[PDB]
């Protein structure tokens, strides 16, 4: 698994997180186990607005971390789980462009509510994991059926024009 | 416009919509809501999809 | 001159990069063509006709 | 080759999906 | 728990509770008891619901029960129907034989359907489904619609010429009767102009999709379609890992068999590690063993895991009522051929034309019905928004009213000019139409119909045809010219697979009559006839047997009707000079306006609108006839006028005086060449 902590932001307090921060938790890009990348990702606040080419949109237009988009962008999760403002099962989407490059593995985003949110239950999410060390690409990649579009492609273009 | 009238019958047709009585110029219809020109079809340039000749397809009213 | 010669030997080699499925297509329809040999001819000799 | 976009339209405001099946 | 029929007592059948299950699950269901409530209320009802929301297969029932509760209580009063118009025959049928399933009736009983050459009602009859023209050609007897309490005029946003003629008609009828309840129904979600157009009558929308459906778009314009498609499917085939078909949306049969052979080269380069792709072409004059092929199921894939598709490249009959299963990749350039008849010049035109808003949708919306699936289409998102225009003109602000007008005067209506037509035809065609039927004393010069005119009202069939038709008898020429009408009639019969397309050509030789291509349509039916109707002898000699069959039954039809006027059905001996001679003078009757001449300078002009015309490249003539009648004036690549026929020009005097009256004519070579004969012939 994979983790960040905190809110986007300058301050070296613990509980903020800047692009340092995302850059050496980014660092291990060589194959460590053979590593590619991570299972399941823990954060607080929401990328960059997830709902860009959802085939659902969430109960509030909620902003969101252009930085966190960075960290999945290359860690291409098998799942994220965002705590903070509202539950929201984002559908799946795609990790690259489609017909231009082989299917990969997509992702799922499950946003989470408060304990004692003022809609009651939906707070806990029940479900399986299995790893991508015994998993494989017959398994692991085959495109379920409601993949989307990559999310935060077109950010990642106007991102990286000034930034990188 | 009859860019058509000569000929002894091309103004008895004029002559049924002026006794099924029109008021030229104006519009075919009911409370009046018509065309005034009839739709027109050009020669597409060729094969360059939906916009790369330039804002001249052949449709004229939803 | 920096700039023309940049810019037309770049198109001397966009004409040349890929000189053959044109070539060879050229030379297809070049060869369908006569192969196709002979079209109707429709004559018109009216008075014939009448 | 031919270079895809997208632009999909939104279905609803809604708060499910996939994890029935994802489970 | 045991439930009794009410329409024939019986106990309701075990499978009815199945299907009934299901049935209670489609979205319009819950409307149910709303929908009563508002026929009730009003006399007129708009509908709105995408495909799959079940209106087409609900609402009709549940248009029948209101029926009956309004019975009960009442003395049981004269048998009054629901109608339910549906605009192609094949969708007339499959709704009813499902709809006499779901009310556990057996089919033409109480719940029927009538379409064109096949009547499946009797007394017991409550709900009818018809085609649009007949209940077009139902009101033509009584005007008022006699027969019926609730109407539903579905599909409507097909727009077509006997559904936008209805809509007026029924509106007129909203007045007078003023019992009767009309439910417009619309599958697209049309910006409520139909709500307007019925006095601001109640608009019910039903949500109800089956899947959803992705969409794509390309960032740059692609400027050669064809290789954008082709170059697509290829794409698609290699990159995607989901099971599926690709249904690619092109123009026509010049295309959809280019596209067939290229995409095979491909493939064939390819080699072992793709999957096998089978590209089947769709158009709708492939003869019925070269349709039935979308049928077929894929491969079982290649060993190594690569998927194995089909690949059906068809035009816009795809697109409605001819549903194609498994289709989970949509491939839309973006076009479609579409008429629009030019009303100054008589040029009916076949360009390639850009889609609607809504026929974007519809393309669209084949997928998602078996599975989510994906859209491609090769134009950009902002080309999407501001050059396809909102929705596709309606049939009427695009064809020729000839065909209309002698219906609508039929029909009673003198005022024409104000007639109610929800989107109304342009002034420059109606002015073509009256001018048609003047000349052809269907009108006078005050414009009420003729004797001759009313007669020429009730056959199916244009109004040209049925002044030839009519004049045929006179002429000693009815039998052979009963055939001509009916070839004519339907699309046409001659096929060219370009596969074989020199061998085909042979065959249409052979059946060539050397006077032009209606003596060889003539040719062509007696061929037919002869060989028993055999199957075999359509497929080998290219010619599509739906054609024949329908063309023999519409000559079956025209002579029934004739029958019921007492125009007797006759021929010229065979021995006789009179024989050939007969029938060419009897198309000359109804198609004399139609003419052209060859100008000195090789080319033909077009009788009076000095229109530059080509002989249509299929034409059986291997020769420029002097003086040629023609039937469709075509612009493709050229104008070109199609069906062209030999005339001589002592006919033209003779057999249709008022309009090469000389007196009249624009002065050019027309005029000069007519001068001659006309002194001649004195």
């Amino acid at each position: 698994i994979a983790y960040l902590s905190g809110v986007e932001g300058s301050s070296k307090d613990l509980s903020c997180f800047d692009k340092a921060d995302v850059e050496e938790l980014l660092i291990p890009l060589g194959t460590q186990v053979g590593f590619s990348g991570t299972d399941i990702l823990l954060t607080s606040v929401w990328p960059a607005d997830i709902a860009r080419h959802s085939h659902n949109q969430p109960s509030k237009p909620q902003p969101g971390s252009v930085l966190l988009s960075k960290l999945a962008a290359h860690l291409k999760p098998r799942y994220h789980f965002a705590g903070l403002g509202v539950h929201y099962e984002r559908q799946p989407y795609r990790n690259h462009r489609v017909l231009l490059e082989p299917a990969r593995h997509t992702t799922r985003f499950i946003g989470l509510a408060a304990i004692g949110n003022p809609e009651k239950q939906k707070w806990l999410y029940a479900c399986n994991v299995k790893p991508m060390r015994k998993m494989e690409k017959e398994e692991l990649t085959a495109q379920p059926p409601n993949a989307s579009e990559f999310p935060y492609r077109e950010l990642l273009e106007e991102i990286a024009a000034k930034e990188t | 416009g009859s860019w058509m009238r000569g000929d002894g019958n091309s103004n008895k047709i004029m002559k049924m919509m002026q006794a099924m009585g029109y008021k030229p110029g104006e519009g075919l219809g009911a409370q009046g809501q018509g065309i005034v020109e009839p739709v027109q079809a050009q020669l597409r340039k060729g094969r360059g999809a939906v916009g790369a000749y330039g804002k001249e397809s052949t449709a004229t009213g939803p | 001159a920096s700039v023309d010669e940049e810019a037309k030997l770049k198109r001397y080699l966009e004409k040349q990069a890929r000189k053959e499925q044109e070539l060879k297509e050229k030379r297809k329809a070049k060869l369908e063509k006569l192969t196709a040999g002979p079209a109707k001819h429709m004559f018109e000799d009216q008075d014939y006709l009448s | 080759t031919q270079v895809s976009m997208n632009k999909g339209n939104i279905s609803f405001v809604r708060g499910a999906g996939k994890t029935v099946q994802q489970n | 728990k045991i439930q009794i029929n009410p329409y024939n007592n019986q106990p309701f059948s075990n499978r009815y509770w199945a299907i009934w299950e299901k049935r209670s699950q489609l979205p319009v269901w819950e409307y149910k008891e709303k929908f009563m409530e508002l026929l009730r209320n009003n006399q007129c009802i708009t509908l709105v619901g995408e495909t799959g929301s079940g209106k087409t297969t609900q609402i009709p029932q549940w248009a029948v029960e209101f029926m009956k509760q309004q019975q009960q209580g009442q003395p049981p009063g004269q048998a009054r129907l629901v109608a339910c118009t549906q605009p192609r025959r094949v969708a007339a049928m499959s709704v009813a034989t499902r709809v006499a399933e779901e009310m556990d009736v057996v089919l033409g009983q109480e719940v029927g359907y009538s379409i064109r050459f096949e009547d499946c009602i009797s007394e017991r009859t409550v709900l009818k489904y018809c085609t649009d023209g007949m209940l077009l050609r139902e009101a033509m007897n009584s005007p008022l619609l006699d027969k019926y309490k609730v109407l539903i005029l579905d599909e409507a946003h097909e727009r077509t010429l006997a559904t936008d003629i209805l809509m007026g008609l029924i509106k007129e009828i909203v007045r007078n009767r003023a019992d009767i309840k009309v439910v417009i129904m619309s599958a697209t979600l049309d910006a409520g102009k139909f709500q307007r157009y019925f006095e601001d009558c109640p608009l019910l929308s039903v949500p109800g999709r089956t899947f959803p459906v992705e969409i794509f778009f390309t960032p740059n314009a692609e400027k050669d379609y064809l290789e954008a498609a082709i170059r697509t499917v290829i794409q698609i085939h290699m990159v995607e890992e989901v099971e599926g078909d690709i249904l690619l949306f092109l123009t026509g049969q010049e295309e959809i068999e280019e596209a067939c052979k290229r995409i095979d080269r491909e493939i064939q380069a390819l080699g072992a590690d793709a999957g096998a792709l089978s590209c089947i072409p769709l158009y709708s004059t492939l003869p019925p063993a070269a349709q039935q092929r979308i049928f077929e199921p894929a491969p079982p894939n290649r060993p190594n895991g690569a998927i194995s598709r089909k690949c059906v490249i068809s035009t816009n009959i795809a697109e409605t009522s001819l549903t194609i299963d498994g289709v989970v990749f949509v491939i839309d350039p973006g076009f479609s051929k579409q008429k629009v008849y030019n009303p100054r010049i008589r040029v009916e035109s076949l360009l390639v034309c850009p889609i609607s808003k809504a026929s974007a949708m519809q393309r669209a919306g084949r997928a998602g019905r078996t599975k989510p699936g994906k859209c491609f289409r090769l134009y950009t998102e902002t080309a999407y928004g501001s050059e396809m225009q909102d929705q596709t003109y309606p049939e009427i602000l695009r064809s020729n009213l000839g065909s209309v007008v002698l219906q609508l005067k039929k029909l009673g209506t003198e005022d024409l000019v104000h007639f109610d037509f929800m989107d109304p035809p342009a002034p420059e065609t109606l002015m073509r139409a009256l001018e048609l039927l003047n000349y052809l004393q269907a009108i006078n010069d005050d414009g009420e119909l003729t004797e001759l005119g009313s007669l020429m009202a009730e056959f199916p069939l244009d109004p040209q045809l049925a002044k030839m038709l009519i004049t045929s008898t006179e002429l000693n020429c009815s039998n052979e010219i009963l055939s001509i009408t009916a070839m004519l009639s339907v699309p046409q019969c001659w096929v060219r697979p370009n596969e074989m397309r020199t061998e085909a050509d042979e065959a249409k030789a052979r059946f060539a009559h050397i006077d032009g291509d209606h003596l060889t349509l003539l040719n062509v039916y007696h061929s037919f006839k002869q060989n028993q109707e055999d199957p075999q002898w359509c497929y080998d000699n290219f010619i599509n047997y739906r054609t024949m069959k329908t063309a023999d039954t519409v000559r079956t039809q025209l002579s029934r009707v004739m029958d019921k006027y007492n125009l007797r059905r006759v021929s010229t001996d065979f021995k006789s000079r009179d024989y050939y001679l007969n029938i060419r003078k009897a198309l000359v009757a109804g198609f004399f306006m139609q003419v052209a001449h060859l100008e000195r300078s090789g080319h033909y002009v077009t009788v009076k609108d000095n229109q530059l015309v080509n002989l249509h490249p299929s034409t059986v003539l291997d020769h420029k006839p002097e003086w040629a009648l023609y039937n469709e004036f075509v612009l493709t690549t050229k104008n070109f006028i199609r069906t062209v026929t030999d005339v001589r020009p002592e006919w033209l005097l003779q057999i249709a005086p008022q309009y090469y009256d000389l007196d009249n004519f624009p002065d050019g070579d027309t005029k000069r060449k007519l001068t001659t004969v006309m002194q001649t012939l004195q």
